């Protein structure tokens, strides 16, 4: 299987773009730091080979998760610079995240204060708003495609499981792949729309504040039974207007649940303090006044 | 590692002496956590200074990256730690370690108001024109 060229070549520009470290990977993507031999501006570079690329729910991920990703441009969302292709390889030319994603601030900190939770919630919530005004479904919202910038802000990237609503009250009937979050509704037969991605909000916001997730055992059955039947305990300690706000967001109904606008505008935004920054040493240790 | 993940939670807690106990006993004092934390890390972000000296006197490795491109020097550096600065330029940390913001020591040390590290850094030769290249 071929080796990805040392040197990305846009065949249209004719840019080249020097391949750097590995940075991550899932599905059929690698993502390597990517320069520009010339500028020397640095970008995180989506390489996917075409060989993964045979199957019609393959080839469907990669050209959805381009369309839709190259029409967006919000201070929430990743910034989207380009692709390209040769014989072997797709590449998606994407904004570097140098501060990795909430998957490495939860796993070094667990449960984050709740002002510090309030922080990343409401960027996640405006960047979702920007999406579902455009008409965008995520699908796949989880901790490790929420990105974080050199100045903390939360950047929303892999749009490979992301839908296009074509016409008001539309129900999709299918997906190019699994959820992290599976919402009750995709679960059942009844189709699924925007309340699919304020599903994921309530399960990330439980787990910011919590540190572990709410429906996840070690059985995918019992989980999925867990899910159906909307059974989870959110612990004594959370706030009340906090506890209220997960409640409206993991209900089984998916008419029941805020629109993103509501969800914004919860009084959990405004019921406690509001950080301006925070501190670089909250990737690893408890702040104080946040 | 059961004894790597004692030696990590040990160093985290401030517990010098169950971090004497597990390094007599075979610890691996460059065990890494999920996050590529080592002992050496959670020592100097803490602020425990003797568990820093005892970890680089055992053999830890002084420039160790944790998946930001963290050194333990750029830990001690944001949380304001001058002796733990101190002890790990003695132990040859590189001051101008970058992260992956490009960011050195010196950088995150500003950024926190941290002006006696500042101080301190520039002293053991930090560069204020570091730069990072490919
Ligand atoms: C939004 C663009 N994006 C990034 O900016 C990413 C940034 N990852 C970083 C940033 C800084 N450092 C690292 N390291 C591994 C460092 C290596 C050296 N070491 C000492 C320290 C860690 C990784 S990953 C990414 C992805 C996207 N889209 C993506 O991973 N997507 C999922 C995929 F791949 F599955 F398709």
């Amino acid at each position: 299987a071929k080796e990805i060229p040392e040197v990305l070549v846009d065949p249209r520009s004719r840019r080249r773009y020097v391949r750097g470290r590995f940075l991550g990977k899932g599905g059929f993507a690698k993502c390597f730091e990517i320069s520009d031999a010339d500028t020397k501006e640095v970008f995180a570079g989506k390489i996917v080979p075409k060989s993964l690329l045979l199957k019609p729910h393959q080839r469907e991920k990669m050209s959805m998760e381009i369309s839709i990703h190259r029409s967006l441009a919000h201070q929430h969302v990743v910034g989207f610079h380009g692709f390209f292709e040769d014989n072997d390889f797709v590449f998606v030319v994407l904004e570097l995240c140098r501060r990795r994603s909430l998957l490495e601030l939860h796993k070094r900190r667990k449960a984050l204060t709740e002002p510090e939770a309030r922080y990343y919630l409401r960027q996640i919530v405006l960047g979702c708003q920007y999406l579902h005004r455009n008409r965008v479904i995520h699908r796949d919202l989880k901790l490790g495609n929420l990105f974080l910038n050199e100045d903390l802000e939360v950047k929303i990237g892999d749009f490979g499981l992301a839908t296009k609503v074509e016409y008001d009250g539309e129900r999709k009937k299918t997906l190019c792949g699994t959820p992290n979050y599976i919402a009750p509704e995709v679960l059942s037969k009844k189709g699924h729309s925007f309340e699919v991605d304020v599903w994921s909000i309530g399960c990330i916001m439980y787990t910011l504040l919590v540190g572990k997730p709410p429906f996840e055992t070690s059985c995918l059955k019992e989980t999925y039974l867990r899910i159906k039947k909307n059974e989870y305990s959110i612990p004594k300690h959370i706030n009340p207007v906090a506890a209220s706000l997960i409640q409206k967001m993991l209900q089984t109904d998916p008419t029941a649940r805020p629109t993103i606008n509501e969800l914004l505008n919860d009084e959990f935004f405004t019921s406690g303090y509001i950080p301006a920054r925070l501190p670089i040493t909250c990737l690893t240790i408890p702040p104080r006044f946040s | 590692s059961d004894l790597g993940k004692k030696l990590l939670e040990a160093a985290r807690a401030g517990q010098d002496d169950e971090v004497r106990i597990l390094i007599a006993n075979g610890a691996d004092v460059n065990a890494v956590d999920n996050t590529g934390l080592t002992p050496l890390h959670l020592a100097a972000v803490s602020g425990h200074l003797e568990i820093v000296e005892v970890l680089l006197k055992h053999g830890a490795d002084v420039d160790a990256a944790d998946v930001y491109g963290f050194t333990p020097l750029h830990l001690a550096a944001m949380t304001g730690h001058l002796e733990i600065v101190e002890v790990l330029l003695k132990y040859g940390a590189d001051v101008n370690a970058f992260d992956m913001t490009g960011s050195t020591p010196l950088h995150l040390a500003a950024d926190e108001g941290h002006l006696e590290i500042v101080e301190v850094l520039l002293k053991y030769g930090a560069d204020v024109n570091a730069q990072d290249k490919f």
